[PDB]
């Protein structure tokens, strides 16, 4: 991560062992669930890329998913390389304008990444950019591990309603579909994929019933 | 290709 | 959260992993009990909205309840938007007056939320406002999960009195009814929903018996 | 509507 | 709680989640034993009333006991209100002289409670006053839960002496009786409520035997 | 009566 | 405990909940073993008397032992009261010269105890004095609970030597006997209280055998 | 007698 | 490790007991897995060689592996000794230019290692150099313990595909072979070492199929 | 331990309860294994003698070993007393030149030990000297508890090679024999104390085979 | 003899 | 040879 010192200078520090261990446990216990994408961010906020690399280099399992994360990091970088091309010769020995490998911490170091973050001009969040790319590869992995469908989910006659909705809104969160489609799915598909006449008890509500109204109407139905 | 298949993440 | 630096400036920091984990455990073990509403506040006091979002984005379950929390956040904001409408053109590039999305941290950032909190004039508690809205949606959820009634509760002949009162005052706390009604319920309904003649032993006390007098009078009765 | 149904809380 | 900043100013901070959790566990495992009254104080020393409220608002059980604590807080305040009546009109917008609700943190805020604690003149310990009132209601609760009597306790023939004394001095601590009565009870009742001739072995000691002399004299008797 | 029966402790 | 602030002033702070919990566990698991006397000191070093009181007021069991500790604190104080008698009238409102109750924290407060510790002249360690008195009462208690005798200990034919010595040096530590007696006991009694001819194998060593020489000579004998 | 029998240790 | 003090000076500090314990557990539970090499680095970042030595001197088991680490440290040093030979007589009593034993902390001390790190000129990372050498000996050990072959791995008919790939990419990471060979192995060997016709379902993809395309194509095949 | 304050002064502090507990657990779980000698050092680095005493006064068991540690501390001191004899009369009330009891903390205090460590001239590491003496007595104890011989160790026909080497290099570490003897033992005895023809498979290597070459050659032999 | 047999380590 | 076989890592 990064700290500050007298005079306005900044320094590098280590990533807490407690945070590294918590990242690993989140990956193992949740088996790359959707929850893993934000747990990573909170654990890594105020950090730098070198540390983000170590956390992802500690997980010794679910290694296929990590290759999926790697395929993504190489792409986003290529886009940045094209969008932010090598400027050319640089005056004196000034720090190089950041490129695809530098944001990740491969062709660079922590001191250079921290210097870029507070470069007097063009301070660049090298740390935040590499986490966004990483969250994209984690989300692809969360889907590959659990490819269950929102439509596939169906209610059971001796099975309650709250839990069916629970399975429904949890599956929808993982998806990366458009918000309006999510809105239609959460006002139509849920009423549709119920028990034969439980669809009717949900429809008792006049229209576009709010979920407070639907979770109370079918309590013990 | 920033990270080659199987390459530990980070500096080479 | 927020910290301070030399010169009177303020900065942003991360939300402790210990606090995120404790929020999740409070939600899972208590299954969104009433206790969850204040545990959230203590864990999140001195924080900012972005962090409150991450804690609520980590819980991977009880996702229906979270949609109920969302339906609430969108409403309270709309009220604020109407009460605090867009002023109009703003001089130079000053920070925008906060709106419904900004208080939540969606159409904004942490640095802007912290700057608003110490804006030299009109310092606004963007963090506290988003927690109050959130506590309203959590309370709706606590009720949906446990919709047991204060009147429904009844004492058993081989069942003690202290525990019946325990179930009674715990159920009353969750309710959002008026205080005078709560006062009547705690001086009448409790004596009424007892065993056939245990109502009489409670009434032995001259009138409006204090709970110290009622919990001791029927000990081993 | 600040947070659309199913939208992870926070920045878009 | 409270912290200090450069210039001599003071600020507010959050109550540790570790302390909130430890207060709850002390209440649950000891079932409101006498030990609970001081565990609360140590956990809450250097704190303010708002935090003391949250700790007591987190416990989701033993809710009847809490109502007993509330009946007490309302009384002690009324006494303070009478002893410290509203002075009248206050110059300019100075902070109001504290009243019954303010000491608890209900009709007030943390910043006002901290300002009172270091008010240049009449600095008032708003935090310590609300904890003393609370310790009085907790002690009433400790007694209601365990109403066993010091006299009720009796020794057994195959039961040892040290443990009987242990049950005796533990029960006496909970009581709120006068110290001289406690002194008489600890020099007479203990010798009296023994086995038929174990009373005699304790009396072998010339008179007013010290407990070192009594716990060694009847070892293996 | 500072805290009414059943009222969560603290600010109203 | 105590902390320091700019200008050379000193303040009071709370006693860690982790330290209070560790003191209780040391008392419960070791059942007031000799180990308890120094665990208390390490946990309480840099502290003040008020905190030492809370730790000893949290233990809810082994209450008889605590009365033994109290009988001791009242005595040592009386000695101090006689050795350090009330001086007489004190100029202006200066802090009172400390007495028996003040060292314990009963007729005093933490701020007065901290002021005494750094009184510009006669700085007095009020904290260390009350811990020494307390360690004397704890040691009496350690003996009352385990009154096994160093001489009572005897070796077994199918029982090893190292463990017998272990029981021997552990029992000797608890005793408060003179060092020369301890030296004689550790060069004579141990050889004497062995198996019939194991006394001889220990004596194979020419004289006053060192324990390294005795623990190796009878290995597998 | 600083601490009377059964008196919680500390201030009265 | 190292800290800084007023004036720009630097000091030495201890290595956290939590970090020493976590290094040992990583070695014991993972039995010197590949994960051990980076866990060591994160735990030891911002440290000095003396501390790295203690962590490796605490592990009381897997001692053969440690000798392998030692054989490596002696070699890398010899190379440095040759590359950086003793300069000759040094002016006054200036600190000696570092040699093979000094980087490890054997013929040196922490204060000398910290002084070298901030030597006004030629500041040398004595700490980072000794960790790189150590990571080379750990990697040799990870291979000796688990010498399973990437080619040896084969899929089972009732065994899934994701897990086979998991065993494949985990084994490849441990290897120290060239990246292009790793690329060929991850685009050919994996398709080859499958079930008799599962090789065909993977080949359904037109060519050089990306792992996202391969892990989804054979889901439930 | 020791801390620093403004002006260049130094102070004393307490030893962490976490460190005291970890020292005890290291002694109990490893039963005074070789690992105990360095765990002690890491836990006690930056400390003073008084604290080292408390840690060793908390362990309530393995008390015989501690007497062995004591026999050693008294000897090393006597040597220091002779090497560093009482100088004679000291000017004014200057702190006494340290002696055998002072280095241990018996005839001295922490403030005097800290003052010696930063004595403007002849700053002496009173803390490090007492730990080296202590590590010598711990090593004698590690040997007394586990007196198994490097030569006594023998391989089994259905027993693997890596583990035999593991038992061999672990036993050698505990020994305090010369390094060249250790080198001969690790290039000869290990090949000798194998299975009847496993000695030959190890010898397949041309000569002085490195342990990497020996641990791989006999894998699955 | 700095520490006599059985003497708790530290100040007398 | 910086560290001889079996030599505890660190200062001699
Ligand atoms: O170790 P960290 O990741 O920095 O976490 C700290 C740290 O925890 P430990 O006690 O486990 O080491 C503090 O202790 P120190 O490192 O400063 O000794 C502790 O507070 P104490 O010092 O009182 O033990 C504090 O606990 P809390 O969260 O209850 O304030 C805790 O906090 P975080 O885990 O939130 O960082
Ligand atoms: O980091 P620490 O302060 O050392 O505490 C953690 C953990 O607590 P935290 O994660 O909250 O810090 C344990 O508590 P739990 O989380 O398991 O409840 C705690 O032990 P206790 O349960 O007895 O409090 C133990 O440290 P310590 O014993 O010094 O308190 C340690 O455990 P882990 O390293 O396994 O997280």
């Amino acid at each position: 991560p990064v700290q500050q010192t007298g005079g306005g200078n900044y320094i590098h520090v280590p990533l807490s062992p407690r945070t590294l261990n918590a990242w690993v446990k989140l990956v193992e216990d949740k088996k790359f669930g959707a929850e893993v994408v934000p747990g990573f961010q909170a654990l890594s906020e105020g950090c730098t890329p070198y540390d983000i690399n170590q956390m992802l280099n500690c997980v010794g399992d679910h290694q296929a998913a990590m290759q999926i994360i790697r395929e993504i990091i190489n792409d986003e970088a290529a886009d940045w390389d094209a969008q932010h091309p090598i400027p050319g010769p640089l005056p004196a020995g000034q720090l190089r304008d950041p490129r695809g490998s530098d944001i990740a911490g491969t062709t660079s170091t922590v001191e250079e990444q921290i210097q870029w973050m507070y470069r007097p001009q063009n301070p660049v969040p090298v740390g935040n950019i590499y986490r966004r790319w990483i969250q994209i590869g984690l989300q692809k992995c969360v889907r590959m591990y659990n490819p269950t469908n929102i439509l596939d989910v169906k209610q059971g006659p001796k099975e309650p309603f709250q839990s069916y909705v629970d399975r429904f809104y949890k599956s929808l969160r993982a998806e990366q579909t458009d918000p309006a489609v999510k809105n239609w799915m959460t006002q139509t598909l849920l009423i549709q994929n119920a028990n034969p006449d439980c669809k009717l008890v949900l429809k008792g509500l006049g229209m576009n019933p709010t979920l407070e109204e639907m979770l109370t109407a079918c309590q013990g139905v | 290709p920033v990270l080659f298949p199987g390459q530990p993440f980070g500096q080479p």
